[PDB]
Formats: structure tokens, C-alpha cells, sequence
């Protein structure tokens, strides 16, 4: 799964089966990292109009 | 339902935006709706299609 | 893939199914790759 | 096996080096459809069947 974003701590109580999370666009918004099983939130990097 | 006229405008704008974001999840006949999957899975001659 | 979804609920109804809502969490995602068209459950006898 | 009774083997829980398949000249036909041959070392899979 490829993508760009800032990986931050999260407070989403994922259930054991649950691995990732999806937004309305179906783009991944949270992910469970392998090897360490922690849940990292994925927030798109800051952008806007110059 | 006193302020329905403003609420209809807000709901229509939010619904149009929501449908616009829902359109990203459709592949439109391609193998996948994600660009990153196509860039990671295929060579440029089929990736351009 | 043979998916087993399971849920355990504490109930106190005597005869029929209880009326309520309980979502079944996925328990086992099983990699078998075989054809299944017929099934049979297993019970346990009591001997005295 | 013969083609009417073609043998299906499951491949799971392994790290696979496909670069020895691309760089080998012993195969007369090495043709991939849903995936690029050179990207196979960069992706993760499940339900692999031979
Ligand atoms: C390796 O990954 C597994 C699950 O994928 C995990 O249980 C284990 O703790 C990991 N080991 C290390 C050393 O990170
Ligand atoms: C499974 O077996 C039934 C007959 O019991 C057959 O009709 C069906 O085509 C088989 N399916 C597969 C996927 O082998």
C-alpha cells in the first residue's frame, strides 16, 4: 500500500481483526504497522492555494 | 422546518462534494481505482491506458 | 477462503432465538481452497 | 501433472525473490498480465497459487 502523509498517534479503538481504515474517498486514513502491531493514523500532508 | 431554504443549499453543496469524493473510488473500467496501485503494478505501456 | 465469523452472547431466553442486535466479528479467515457444497454439524453424546 | 488434472500448490508465509525468475533465460515464455514482472520484488501478496 503506497501513499504520502504524516503518521501520527491515534485514539481509534481498532478491533483485533481490523487493520486499516478508509475515508469517503476509500483512501487509507489509518493503518496498523507490521512487526510492532501499533495503529498509526495517516493524515494527508498540508497543502493549499498560493 | 423554518430555515429549510438555507438548509437545502447547505445540504446540496455538501451532497455534491460528497458525490465528487465518491467518484474517486470508481475505476471507470480500469483494473483499479487507485493510481498508486497502477503505478506500482504496471509498466508504462499499459499504465498509460 | 473459508471465513468463519463468530459472536458469543450472554442470553437467558428459554426456547427460541433472542430478539436483538449483535454484530459477528470475523474469527478465522481460513486458507483451504477446496469445494464445499454440503455440511453436517457434530454433537456430543452423554453416556451413563 | 496433466492439463485436465493440473496441480495447484498454495504459496504462503514466505519471502519470494522473483528476480531469479526474470533474470533466468530458461523460460521460453515469461508473460505477466495483472502485474509488471520487475515490480514483483516490491509488492506483497496473498492467495498465491501455482
Ligand atoms: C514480526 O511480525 C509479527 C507479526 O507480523 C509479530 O508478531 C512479531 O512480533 C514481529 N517480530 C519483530 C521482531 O518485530
Ligand atoms: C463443486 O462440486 C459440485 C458437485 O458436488 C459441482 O457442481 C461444482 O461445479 C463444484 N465447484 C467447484 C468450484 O469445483
Amino acid at each position: 500500500l503506497t501513499g504520502t502523509g504524516v503518521l501520527t498517534e491515534s485514539n481509534k479503538k481498532f478491533l483485533p481483526f481490523q487493520q486499516f481504515g478508509r475515508d469517503i474517498a476509500d483512501t487509507t486514513d489509518a493503518v496498523r504497522d507490521p512487526q510492532t502491531l501499533e495503529i498509526l493514523d495517516i493524515t494527508p500532508c498540508s497543502f493549499g492555494g498560493v | 422546518s423554518a430555515l429549510g431554504k438555507l438548509q437545502d443549499v447547505v445540504n446540496q453543496n455538501a451532497q455534491a462534494l460528497n458525490t465528487l469524493v465518491k467518484q474517486l473510488s470508481s475505476n471507470f473500467g480500469a483494473i483499479s481505482s487507485v493510481l498508486n496501485d497502477i503505478l506500482s503494478r504496471l509498466d508504462p505501456p499499459e499504465a498509460e491506458v | 477462503y473459508f471465513k468463519i465469523y463468530s459472536k458469543h452472547t450472554p442470553i437467558n431466553l428459554v426456547r427460541d432465538l433472542p430478539q436483538g442486535f449483535s454484530a459477528l466479528e470475523p474469527l478465522v479467515d481460513l486458507p483451504i481452497g477446496i469445494n464445499i457444497t454440503r455440511f453436517q454439524t457434530l454433537l456430543a453424546l452423554h453416556r451413563s | 501433472a496433466s492439463v485436465y488434472a493440473w496441480n495447484r500448490k498454495r504459496i504462503s508465509n514466505c519471502v519470494a525473490d522473483y528476480s531469479v525468475l526474470y533474470n533466468s533465460a530458461s523460460f521460453s515464455t515469461f508473460k505477466c498480465y495483472g502485474v509488471s514482472p520487475t515490480k514483483l520484488n516490491d509488492l506483497c501478496f496473498t492467495n498465491v497459487y501455482a
